[PDB]
């Protein structure tokens, strides 16, 4: 079973920050709803939109759009294939490398191939994320440079 | 654009410095300026200055030198000393440390500015 | 077959580990991401959610605001305790088939169990004054 | 609703909560699996609690790393004087645990090393000091307690 | 090393080599670390 | 060589950033990585 | 084929920062910040100011010999709250191996195995030849 | 199976006993982190949590306090216990839905003993004086 | 920032005393001082002196050897003696006996600034 799902470690913990915060928002999103309404025509609508908002707090919003933007993307990109390709080659070597990046402006997750990256400088560490440098040599094709790179 | 923003990797990100160019100056634009927004309702802009958070830096002034001893500017007008304050921060417009730089050196700039104009209409009505 | 899973379950173990780390790294992207200029987290985004980034402290790790990704039993225990506990809600009449699908369609425990909450306080705040209602119609008759 | 606590169950709450967020971050269960399998190949499971940038962290110890001194035939290891740790950091790592006090010749250092792997040896001692304290004995000025 | 495939030859007895070859070396068959997965999966388990 | 890399921001030119990236193309070993031949001879 | 090499180079430099102690406006409680090196200490307020050196993500990509592209820092600093020097990038991945050594993987393990599994199967098919 | 499960149950005993120790130590490390002036404690902790340290007794160890990290079938079964009480009384009208998502998502047993006991009072209140408000009705009717 | 702190380990822990370093003289300061706080509102310090648990323990004034002996101070100012008895609790912010030491130190050196202004005050006014 894969349900990979953000959530609040401490849901029953609340601090003062995290209510200014939450006011801040609530504060934000009261004018721009004040700004787009024209005139009582759909304020009461903006209203009884953020009403439900009231009884949330900032953590629970903070979970909310990490589900959402992870659920979408595991959705789009189908990541559990990725998963399973990088499995078989931890299988193999005993190795599994994941790159995530910006392209095109969207976040994309690869599996990096163990045997087109260099890991520099590590300290008997068993994590990749502790390295200090990582070279990453691979023969793209030009349209991928160009998909990458127009701006 | 180049000023002020960081399209790289298929975005367009921004340390919140807006370079107002191409426009040109107030006398020579039939509009008498680009017309950013509407707040005064005419907001107008010319090629030289620059904007951070609402406020304006003026390009036609300059800082006297005892304004730029303190507070430490480098550039000859406000809009340069802007210019040179937000360099470090237009490579790194997501870097918490950045804009809380970025932030301090903008109040300081603003306050000199702010000093310089209060200095020039203060002695012009003397 | 179980205590041959058991063989590679170290396997697997160290496999979710990567899986949680990467997903982590994922959604850091994604939230960098955002604060670029792309109209496409508008749509997949409410409205609640693309002004979290308006308040400071975005560019840090979820980690330190208590945010994990977790795939444990525990997580999978309260999902389907809060599923059961909002079918037994639906039965009595306490929760509307409106959030029902709202539930069954949230991808989220928090937002759920706020919408059993908002659900059960609305409820009991029409009861209440239902209440509150045929009492001051029984006293007006009578007087 | 505060009220109806105890000071031990505030207590509690905070510890549970501090364990319950630190357990899901760090995936402790799994340092736990790879000392479980270091204690069956050597007999021997240790774990090192440090703060690191301000944050608590916990760690696997390699048995081949620590040299643990002056202890008592005890099968535990919080009852050593002295214990030396002994390992390869990456310079990120160094300068991600000790940059509020690493100078900038300890920096140079660290650059101005030839790189020929390019990790730094660094050792931690672990040692039992002494120091001398004064138990003193006061009246409690209200009662002759 | 044993866990990890590797046979020191000066650990079972004396050695009158450091050719990695056969006719002078000797295999290792790995049928210790099923027994150890075993335990290590129980543990992750429980 | 690698170039140093400790300096202020304004000394990190584009000369600079070349020169490190010159350094890496001039090019592995690591510590808990087996061989790429290794790895290639696996797959 | 008509492909590229694209060479993509990560590696943390180090940057100078500032930790400034600034007390609370309204109440006496003295505060603590991170500035960059270009961050003016404000003088007559009490701030003081130390310099630490800290490190920082940057990424680098070559396009066959020619291309130079995207020298900067990376715009996606992984960022902890407490500790300005916890940064990483995109790349996230393990090692399947024990206790810091390199990785005994299962095909390593039944490698041998299909070896001399192989060597039998070849006098086998000899003998059903012969 | 289970008599060869007895073989190794003292490799797990002695693991189990060294995961304690060890969870106690990161606990110590915790409260001592806690007092150094980092925001990340702000947002996973509630605000009396916060405040525990301000006392003049968080410079010593929880064991000391009565406080001990415990996996034992006593814990186990008294969250158990507590669970199916709280389903008991989820049903009979005395437990409420929001407070028994509290429950499901407290990780601590005095919490939602706290919150069960809490609801008892509550709803007997409730109860007492709706009684008491009919019967002063029905007394100044007959008035 | 070193003063009164010890920040090691990615933290920032302290002993309790206010090391209220690099402002300047109350003359010297265009702002007549720190301005740690508001409470009598303005409440300004200068360079010298130090805070412990909202007592200001004052660097101009110096110490009588009548209250040297008594009490056991070290240093020739008040501010001084209490920069010598917090030297312990630096290391250890976190120990309880330092903390209970340091309590005590600062207990004493404030009954003896007590003392010597309420002398001070009884001469001038003489
Ligand atoms: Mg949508
Ligand atoms: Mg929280």
């Amino acid at each position: 079973v894969f349900d990979f799902k953000v959530v609040v470690t401490n849901p029953n913990a609340i601090s003062e920050i995290e209510d200014n915060k939450k006011n801040e928002l609530l504060q934000r999103l009261q004018e721009m709803i004040t700004d787009t309404s024209i005139s009582e025509d759909e304020y009461n609508i903006k209203l009884e939109k953020l009403n439900d908002y009231y009884t949330y707090e900032w953590q629970d919003i903070r979970e909310v759009r990490a589900n959402e933007l992870l659920n979408h993307y595991i959705k789009e990109y189908d990541i559990p294939l990725i998963f399973n390709n990088g499995f078989m080659d931890a299988m193999t070597c005993g190795e599994e490398i994941y790159q995530c990046d910006i392209v095109g402006g969207e976040p994309v997750i690869e599996r990096v191939n163990p045997l087109k990256i260099r890991i520099f400088k590590s300290g008997y560490s068993n994590k990749v994320e502790d390295a200090d440098m990582i070279i990453l040599e691979d023969y793209w094709s030009p349209g991928r440079v160009i998909d990458t790179y127009y701006d | 654009a180049f000023g002020g923003w960081l399209n790289t990797q298929g975005g367009d990100f921004t340390n919140g410095v807006t370079f107002i160019n191409e426009g040109g100056s107030h006398e020579e634009n039939p509009y008498q300026g680009i017309q950013i927004g509407v707040d005064g309702a005419p907001n107008l802009v010319e090629q030289g200055e620059v904007v951070y958070d609402d406020y304006v830096f003026s390009d036609r002034m300059e800082i006297p030198d005892d304004i730029r001893k303190e507070y430490k500017l480098r550039g000859k007008t406000f809009a340069k000393a802007a210019k040179s304050a937000q360099r470090e921060s237009e490579e790194r417009p997501n870097d918490p440390l950045s804009t809380k730089g970025l932030q301090a050196a903008m109040e300081r700039i603003a306050t000199a500015q702010e000093e310089a104009r209060q200095r020039k209409e203060a002695h012009r009505e003397g | 077959t179980l205590q041959s899973s058991h063989i590679t379950e170290w396997l697997f173990t160290i496999h979710d580990d990567v899986k949680k780390r990467a997903l982590e790294c994922f959604l850091e992207t994604a939230k960098v991401a955002l604060k670029g200029r792309n109209k496409k987290f508008q749509y997949i985004l409410s409205d609640t959610s693309t002004r979290v980034m308006e308040i400071d402290g975005d560019e840090f790790a979820e980690a330190d605001y208590g945010l994990v990704v977790d795939n444990s039993n525990g997580t999978q225990e309260l999902q389907q305790k809060l599923d059961t506990l909002a079918q037994a809600a639906l039965q009595t009449q306490t929760l509307s088939f409106s959030t029902i699908t709202k539930l069954y369609t949230s991808s989220s425990l928090a937002e759920k169990q706020r919408l059993i909450e908002k659900d059960e306080k609305q409820i009991r705040e029409r009861q209440a004054q239902a209440q509150k209602e045929q009492l001051e119609a029984q006293q007006q008759i009578a007087a | 609703d505060y009220y109806t606590y105890e000071w031990q169950d505030i207590r509690e709450v905070r510890a549970n909560e501090l364990l319950n967020h630190y357990i899901k971050e760090y995936d402790i269960p799994l340092i736990f699996n790879n000392g479980f399998m270091d204690a069956m190949t050597c007999g021997e499971e240790i774990y090192q609690c440090d703060i690191v940038g301000g944050e608590p962290v916990i760690e696997r110890v390699n048995p081949l790393k620590i040299r643990i001194f002056k202890s008592g035939y005890s099968n535990k290891v919080e009852d050593a004087d002295m214990i030396i740790l002994e390992d390869y950091w990456s310079p990120g790592r160094v300068i991600d645990t000790y940059y509020d006090v690493l100078s900038p010749k300890d920096i140079k250092y660290i650059e101005t090393m030839p790189d020929y792997a390019g990790n730094l040896r660094v050792l931690r001692l672990y040692w039992k000091s002494k120091r001398k304290i004064l138990k003193v004995k006061s009246y409690d000025p209200e009662t002759g307690e | 090393d044993l866990l990890n495939g590797r046979l020191h030859m000066s650990d079972l007895e004396l050695v009158l080599i450091k050719a990695a070859y056969i006719p002078d070396r000797l295999q290792h068959y790995p049928i210790m670390n099923s027994k150890l997965n075993v335990l290590r999966g129980e543990e992750s388990k429980r | 060589n690698f170039p140093r890399q400790m300096l202020p921001f304004s000394k990190k030119t584009k000369q600079w950033r070349k020169d490190c990236l010159l350094w890496a193309n001039q090019k592995n070993y690591s510590l808990v990585r087996k061989s790429v031949i290794h790895k290639k001879i696996n797959y | 084929a008509g492909n590229l090499r694209v060479l993509r180079l990560y590696w943390k430099s180090k940057r100078k920062i500032l930790k400034v102690k600034s007390y609370d406006p309204e109440t006496g409680e003295e505060e603590w910040n991170f500035y960059p090196e270009n961050y003016v200490v404000n003088k007559e307020a009490g701030e003081e100011v130390q310099s630490f050196w800290v490190n920082e993500a940057w990424e680098g990509t070559m396009i066959g010999n020619e291309i130079f592209v995207n020298m900067r820092p990376r715009l996606i600093q992984y960022n902890r709250l407490n500790n300005p020097s916890r940064c990483h990038f995109g790349i996230v991945g393990s090692i399947y191996n024990l206790n810091d050594s390199r990785p005994f993987s299962l095909v390593d393990m039944m490698k041998p195995y299909n070896y001399l599994y192989d060597a039998i199967h070849d006098r086998l098919n000899k003998a059903i030849a012969s």
